[PDB]
């Protein structure tokens, strides 16, 4: 029973829309609670109008919640499963296992649904970090659970698709994205251990009554050991994106083939080891461990600093295949008018800051400066929020196409390139004021419009934040807007959802070789990720266990 | 074709942002020492 | 020209490492430096110490707000501060500048951060546990407590004081 031959000869594109329709619907829920908490960061308190419009909203705290868990988990998870798995798949021209792929898009559609039911609720405002003793209502906790354990599905078809495929091409090494996607979904497996047994041990025995304590040391360091790496889960989508498709779409070539697969691999190997850096305020942790995991984390900035010059260096190329000046011709040659790059290429721009921003934040002694305040949102915007985000947003430009044929008229185009500018815009208006605000001790995670009088010394970067909520609350309603007009019309060239996927070509080298190979001793770098968990945690985790504390739930909202 | 000026200028921003972070908040930190 | 491009980037790649990793290295020597100093205080207690938060306000160090504050050295003052649901104990902390403050603190029911405006004391605070962080103000005041660790519907209005001693 399916209508487009495509899809038949396709179905992984069937299941990739699913993938991403859910998790773009997810990405607009939450964030209309955006623009209001900016607004919030103004010291203005527009919850009133919210609460009108939302009637279910009872708090600014709730709204707080649905932003974190709808933006920041299930966009970007979903965001995720949709890429690493469909771009291996095309690029291997292989089709995955499909009754575990749609068993994986059920998972996360039946455990987002049984978590949104408490949420939605009020039963659970805890922020999208729950942590203890702050007590949930059990089924935000299993939604959850199932929600993510739909990553290990997803896990386990890749690496099919890549057994199946070495099977086939002995002695040949992995193809590039398939690559990415490897060691990527390997790090996520390794990563969500953390996770994993905090809700195995503590968190569902916990919420459906069998015990009555959690130690919140234990939980908070078994989150962070996931927590960190999550992030990296978050961004390497969007990096095999710009190191595969952007190149191409700017017009030029990956102009390094191993480059990125080291990049990827170092992320395979220090992403997971480093959760102490979001504990540098915790107790009962040692500072020695912390300074280890401070310069593990120093470590991992390496191949995001790699990353941007391989890919400044292919942007460059394609600028002056373009027709590219001087020192900064290039730059203007680039397709300016094509969102597909763009979004991108502004989201790398405020990543510079963002970076900076985190690799202050990882310099142990100086989080003390920060940890906790508004700064810390700054950093993130303009890491996830904004990076992930328009890479997402800018891909549907070629990806929508490519699983639903329908066209992108040039009024779509343009409307696009408004909402990319602006977003964009909006997001380094904001982290101005985040960032400013946050050395000016503000906190985070406060509703601080209705204590107007507490923040007198943040008057002008109230300002830049009250300007942000606006900004970012138009494109919110023109990406809205856009988003559905491709959505629903029924414009339907079946000849373009058969093109295959713009990837870019890749320059090699002769050293090339040798080092490929090397990396591509997967089974080996695995273990060794492995080990350095193991030597990172271990220590820590053997003495915390010895010595459980477990306090009581508490509800305060 | 030759040196990449472009992507050189580009890791400058890049390393002078991370150096305006990072002696920014060093600073602070002794200042609130 | 593309393979003539190839070896320039890969070339210039390498500088670029071998220089990032020189810069990184430099964090930690200055790192290393603050370690050493005066400044390493305000590092929370690497050892464990337990505690009950269900009798933390009943019997122990805690069950007192006048004996909160406590000369434990020729110019050392051991304060044992309470962050509870919206609200620190002993509201204000008096103590005197010049002098090296010992902060041991716990909470009774959920986790809140211990924020003093101005300093490098900068804590979580957890339930069951002592967050032990050490500091000596300089400059006289009401040096203002914020709870940086979401707490429930009252966070944002969980603020205390501290009252350096002229
Ligand atoms: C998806 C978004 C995430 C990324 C990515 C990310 C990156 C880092 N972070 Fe982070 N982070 C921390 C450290 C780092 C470090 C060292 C990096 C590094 O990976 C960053 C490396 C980045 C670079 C080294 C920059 C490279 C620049 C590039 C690649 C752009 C070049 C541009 C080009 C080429 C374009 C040019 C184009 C032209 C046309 C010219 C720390 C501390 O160590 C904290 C705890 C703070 C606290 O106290 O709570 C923290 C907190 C967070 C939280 C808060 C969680 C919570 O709620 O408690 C989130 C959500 C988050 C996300 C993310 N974070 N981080
Ligand atoms: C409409 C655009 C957006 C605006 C105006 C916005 C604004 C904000 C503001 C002001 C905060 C601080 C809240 C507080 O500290 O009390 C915040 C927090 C946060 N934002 Fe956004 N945001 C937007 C979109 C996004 C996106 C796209 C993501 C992820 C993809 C995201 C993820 C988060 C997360 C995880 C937090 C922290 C939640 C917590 O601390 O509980 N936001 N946002
Ligand atoms: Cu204690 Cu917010
Ligand atoms: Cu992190
Ligand atoms: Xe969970
Ligand atoms: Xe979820
Ligand atoms: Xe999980
Ligand atoms: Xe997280």
């Amino acid at each position: 029973s399916e209508i487009s031959r495509v899809y038949e000869a396709y179905p992984e594109k069937k299941a990739t829309l699913y993938f991403l329709v859910l998790g773009f619907l997810a990405l607009i829920v939450g964030s209309l609670f955006g623009p209001f908490q900016a607004l919030n960061y103004g010291n203005v308190d527009a919850y009133p109008l919210l609460k009108r419009l939302l009637p279910f909203v009872q708090s600014y705290y709730q709204g707080l919640t649905l932003h974190g868990v709808l933006n920041a988990i299930v966009f970007t998870q979903l965001f995720a499963q949709a890429i690493m798995v469909y771009l291996p798949a095309r690029e291997l021209n292989m089709r995955p296992n499909m009754g575990l792929m749609w068993l994986s898009w059920w998972m996360a559609f039946i455990g987002l649904v049984v978590a949104a039911l408490p949420l939605l609720a009020n039963e659970a405002t805890v922020l999208y970090t729950f942590y203890p003793p702050l007590k949930g209502h059990w089924a935000f906790y299993l939604g959850a659970s199932v929600f993510v354990l739909s990553t290990w599905v997803s896990i386990y078809i890749v690496l099919d698709l890549w057994r199946r495929w070495k099977a086939a091409n002995p002695g040949k090494v992995t193809p590039l994205v398939t690559y990415m996607a490897v060691v990527f979904w390997l790090m996520w497996f390794l990563a969500s251990l953390g996770l994993v047994l905090e809700a195995v041990l503590f968190l569902l025995p916990w919420s459906f009554g069998l015990v009555e304590g959690v130690d919140p040391l234990v939980a908070r360091t078994l989150f962070w050991w996931t927590g960190h790496p999550i992030v990296y889960f978050w961004l390497l989508p969007a990096y095999a994106i710009i190191y595969t498709i952007l190149p191409k779409q700017a017009g030029g070539k990956l102009v390094s083939d191993p480059m990125a697969r080291l990049a990827f691999l170092l992320f395979l190997l220090l992403s997971t080891p480093v959760g102490f850096h979001h504990q540098f305020a915790d107790p009962g942790i040692d500072p020695t461990w912390k300074m280890i995991h401070s310069v593990l984390t120093l470590f991992v900035a390496v191949p995001s600093l790699m990353t941007a010059f391989t890919v400044a260096a292919s942007l460059e190329f394609a600028g002056r295949l373009r027709g590219g000046r001087g020192l900064f011709g290039w730059i203007r040659a680039l397709p300016w008018d094509n969102p597909a790059f763009v979004a991108p290429v502004l989201g790398l721009l405020g990543f510079i800051p963002g970076g900076a921003g985190g690799i202050v934040n990882a310099s142990f002694t100086l989080d003390y400066v920060v940890h906790n305040t508004a700064w810390v949102p700054g950093h993130f915007h303009l890491q996830v929020a904004s990076l992930v985000t328009l890479t997402a947003m800018g891909s549907l430009y070629w990806l929508l196409p490519n699983l639903t044929g329908k066209p992108i008229s040039d009024a779509q185009r343009r409307l696009g390139l408004a909402v990319v500018w602006l977003w964009f815009l909006g997001m380094m208006i904001m982290a101005v004021g985040l960032h400013w605000a946050g050395l000016l001790n503000v906190p985070r995670r406060a509703y601080i419009a209705q204590v107007p009088d507490a923040y007198p010394h943040a008057a002008v970067p109230m300002v830049f934040n009250v300007l942000a909520g606006i900004v970012l609350l138009v494109a919110l309603l023109l990406f809205i807007y856009g988003l559905f007009s491709v959505l629903l019309s029924r414009e339907r060239k079946p000849e373009l959802a058969e093109a295959p996927l713009p990837f870019a070509e890749v320059i090699s080298g002769p050293e090339d070789r040798r080092l490929v190979l090397a990396m591509d001793r997967i089974g080996f770098w695995f273990a060794v990720a492995a080990i350095l968990v193991v030597l990172a945690y271990g220590p820590t985790l053997v003495q915390l266990f010895g010595h459980l504390n477990p306090v009581p739930g508490w509800r305060l909202w | 074709e030759e040196k990449p000026k472009g992507a050189l200028a580009v890791i400058l921003v890049l390393t002078l942002t991370i150096l305006v972070f990072w002696l920014g908040v060093y600073a602070v930190f002794f200042a609130r020492g | 020209d593309e393979h003539k491009a190839h070896k320039a980037i890969l070339a210039y790649e390498k500088g670029w490492l071998a220089f990032s990793l020189a810069m990184l290295f430099v964090f930690i020597a200055l790192i290393a430096y603050t370690l050493a100093t005066h400044t390493a205080g305000v590092i929370p207690a690497g050892k464990l110490e337990r505690v009950d938060p269900t009798t933390v306000r009943q019997e122990g160090p805690w069950a007192d707000p006048a004996q909160a504050v406590v000369q434990t050295g020729p110019n050392q003052y051991t304060v044992y501060v309470l962050a509870f649901a919206f609200g620190y104990q002993p509201n204000p902390i008096e103590v005197p500048q010049g002098a090296e403050i010992v902060f041991k603190i716990t909470s009774p029911d959920v986790i809140h951060g211990f924020h003093v405006e101005g300093t490098n004391i900068n804590v979580e605070v957890l339930p069951g546990e002592v967050s032990t962080v050490r500091y000596t103000f300089k400059r006289p005041g009401e040096y203002r407590i914020i709870c940086n660790q979401y707490c429930g519907l009252g966070h944002q209005n969980m603020f205390g004081t501290i009252v350096v001693k002229e």
